[PDB]
């Protein structure tokens, strides 16, 4: 039962910026990054299947 | 009104002087050491921290120690070799404690021994405190 | 290299005995 | 990101199986135990609690050590000699933690030690929490 | 007479700045300064007691 036994956390959208510290005259640089995350939520709500 | 703190915020023992423990930070998001001298010192006594990967047999034991890497902060000093690692000076009095943390977790487990066993690091102890329960 | 942070578990400075001016003294 | 835990929430040592250390509770408001095992148990280990105060000769050392004494709840059975003891239950299992905690405060040092000292009492670790410093 | 026994210059008061070549998407840094002097003036023009 995906719906409570795990949960997906979303904090912030991606970005892009551009580095002014390596951005040269001749050179360009950019940066981008995101935040996100997930947890675990009822351990006893799901079940796997493998070869024995 | 009291409290039972140790719920909520749990601590275990690093070192006591004689051998070294490994601390499972798996379980909790957070952690730090606490540091205190139970005797006058002669020399300044250094600590190298440690991490540990599951066993390949077991999950349930640790692995061999692998020192933990140095990470430089918002700008400036870097470590000469790269790794991690404390001292506790002589100025420190018998009765105070010292607190530090690395800033990052990596392997599940951690640890802490001195860089070289000798009358001095008997004199120390090492306490683990953790801050927050994730399972 | 990490910064620790330290403070004592006491909190009784010791006494000093203050001193006044003695006798006047013929010089 | 983690934090210096230990400025907040600093843990002593107070049992390291073989001594037992006098730990002070003065400067913070609440504080609790917190007991690990490292080797399976052949029987229960009782254990007692000690409070000590301030030394005559000085008053930054302990003096000797005094019996706690036993506080019944709200309502319940109460002790056969009315001191409190703590009392590990030999079913624990290598990798857990318990805690706990006294009612009351008495003197300002706090100590603990296994009722009989033996190869089973060097099996256990317990260390004491503290929480929100007054000074 | 300190007045005409000891100076004190000021040449410029203090200032606040951004560092742009370090400030990157994930740091910041700030820089500060400022200058003064003074010089002794007229020797004669003191006195001091001391114990002996």
């Amino acid at each position: 039962a995906w719906k409570t036994a795990y949960y997906a956390v979303e904090k912030r959208p991606m970005f892009f910026e551009q580095y002014e510290g390596g951005s040269s005259a001749w050179c360009v640089k950019y940066q981008f990054g995101a935040e996100d995350g997930g947890f675990v939520g009822c351990c006893e709500h799901g079940r796997v299947l493998r070869i024995g | 009104m009291n409290f039972n703190v140790g719920v909520d915020f749990p601590s275990f023992i690093a070192w006591d002087g004689t051998t070294s423990f490994p601390v499972k930070i798996d379980g909790f998001n957070q952690f730090g050491f606490t540091f205190k001298v139970i005797e006058e010192l002669t020399a300044d006594v250094p600590f190298n921290i440690f991490y540990h990967e599951a066993s390949e047999a077991d999950p349930c034991v640790p692995g061999p120690a692998i020192r933990v890497p140095d990470v430089p902060f918002c700008d400036g000093v870097a470590t000469a070799d790269g790794l991690a690692t404390v001292v506790i000076p002589e100025a420190v009095a018998v009765d105070s404690f010292c607190a530090g943390s690395v800033p990052c977790f990596n392997g599940p487990w951690i640890s802490i021994a001195p860089v070289t066993v000798n009358a001095d690091s008997a004199k120390v102890q090492v306490t683990v405190t953790m801050k927050g329960a994730t399972r | 290299m990490i910064k620790l942070n330290c403070r004592p578990l006491c909190q009784t400075p010791t006494a000093s005995r203050l001193v006044s001016p003695p006798c006047f003294i013929c010089r």
